[PDB]
């Protein structure tokens, strides 16, 4: 559901 | 140990001539910086309220909204969607745990209004400009370092200022007006007047006015961290808007 980064 | 969370939003505005709002754009972080013994564990609760995105069942309303969140990866969200909070295990250092934007309009009125008026004669090169500033900030609450920028016409100088507060700086340098206003308050209204002259060709363009600030203890958004809670430490939560990009229309 979610949108994720790394930096 | 110490740990620092702050909440940070870029303001971004453009503001017709009339005052009409065209476009406002938020940009928001919420970042870290700690260095916590091992194994530990971090909870983040934010506003309990907040909604994301644009239900298409629901609708969206007045209320404390983003139009679009994202994470860190190492984030866990089990107790985001029935709590709002955020779990985990940072690093070492800085970490930008949560980012999120809004185009809708801010929960509170934008923090300034500007009333510009000018009188130019074609003429005898007498350019007259009035601008007028007001802050609608909650009067208990300050603006930092603010700064209005005036793009002139070409070949533009400086006959007189008058400056409302003496604390007020303003000159004329790379084509454009740089008025300083370092005391600003919710409810402040400022004012300066400039007589300029302006040559003939050899041998407009006036604006847009751009402001840049600071806003302390203050989200756009209106979005909060509610609590920050650690599991085996001094602790400051900040909040803080800026912009380098509050457009207003002459």
């Amino acid at each position: 559901t979610y949108k994720f980064f790394e930096q | 140990n110490e740990v620092f969370l702050d909440v940070v939003e870029r303001l971004s505005v453009l503001i017709a001539s009339n005052g009409s709002l065209l476009k406002v754009d938020v940009q928001g972080e919420i970042r870290l910086k700690s260095f916590l013994p091992s194994g530990s564990e971090m909870r983040i609760g934010l506003t309990e309220e907040f909604s994301v995105g644009k239900s298409e069942l629901r609708g969206y309303g007045p209320g404390i909204r983003v139009d679009e969140v994202s994470f860190h990866s190492s984030v866990n969200l089990d107790e985001f969607e029935s709590h709002r909070i955020l779990r985990l295990q940072p690093p070492q250092g800085e970490l930008t745990v949560m980012r999120y934007q809004l185009s809708d309009d801010l929960p509170s009125p934008l923090p300034f209004r500007l009333f510009p008026s000018v009188q130019w004669d074609r003429g005898s090169g007498r350019l007259q400009v009035y601008l007028k500033l007001r802050c609608d900030l909650l009067s208990k609450s300050q603006a930092l370092n603010v700064r209005l920028h005036l793009p002139l016409p070409r070949g533009v100088v400086s006959l007189s200022q008058e400056l409302s507060s003496p604390e007020q700086k303003a000159e004329l340098a790379e084509g454009a007006l740089r008025w300083d206003l370092p005391r600003v308050q919710g409810g402040s209204q400022l004012s300066g007047l400039f007589q300029m002259d302006v040559p003939g060709p050899p041998g407009l363009g006036l604006g847009p006015a751009s402001l840049s600030f600071e806003l302390p203890r203050h989200t756009c958004s209106g979005l909060q961290v509610r609590f920050l809670r650690l599991a085996f430490p001094h602790k400051w939560v900040r909040h803080l808007s800026h912009s380098d990009a509050y457009v207003i229309r002459i």
